[PDB]
């Protein structure tokens, strides 16, 4: 810091019904995919394990860092289940 | 101001 990526990473897991979005959202910063807010009420905020400025790199295996968030939209769109997030934190 | 702010992002909801 500040430059380099750190040494630390976070994972959390998640439960996502089946066609019901998780409750959180994402953009781009470049190729990385950022969380941005959270729906009330949603998964996302029940779990209180997913926050504004936290970096996406992995869910359940998939690569997500580099992708655009319309890509991540669909992916996520396909899954349900536990969800395992590799993060860096805010 | 209105001109050489940077855009916002795009968002999406998962
Ligand atoms: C956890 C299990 C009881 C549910 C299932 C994964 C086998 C089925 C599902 C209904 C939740 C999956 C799907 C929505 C894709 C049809
Ligand atoms: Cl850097
Ligand atoms: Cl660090
Ligand atoms: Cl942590
Ligand atoms: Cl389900
Ligand atoms: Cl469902
Ligand atoms: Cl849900
Ligand atoms: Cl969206
Ligand atoms: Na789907």
């Amino acid at each position: 810091g500040p430059l380099g990526s750190g040494e630390t990473v976070k994972i959390v897991r998640i439960e996502k019904a089946r066609d019901i979005p998780l409750g959180a959202t994402v953009r781009n910063e470049m190729d990385s995919v950022i969380i941005s807010r959270i729906v009330k009420g949603g998964a996302a905020e029940k779990s209180g394990l997913l926050h504004e400025g936290d970096e996406v790199l992995e869910i359940n295996g998939i690569e997500i860092r580099g992708k655009d968030v319309n890509e991540v939209f669909d992916l996520l769109s396909d899954m349900h289940g536990t969800l395992t997030f590799v993060l860096i934190p805010s | 101001m209105w001109n050489l702010m940077p855009p916002p992002a795009m968002e999406r909801l998962i």
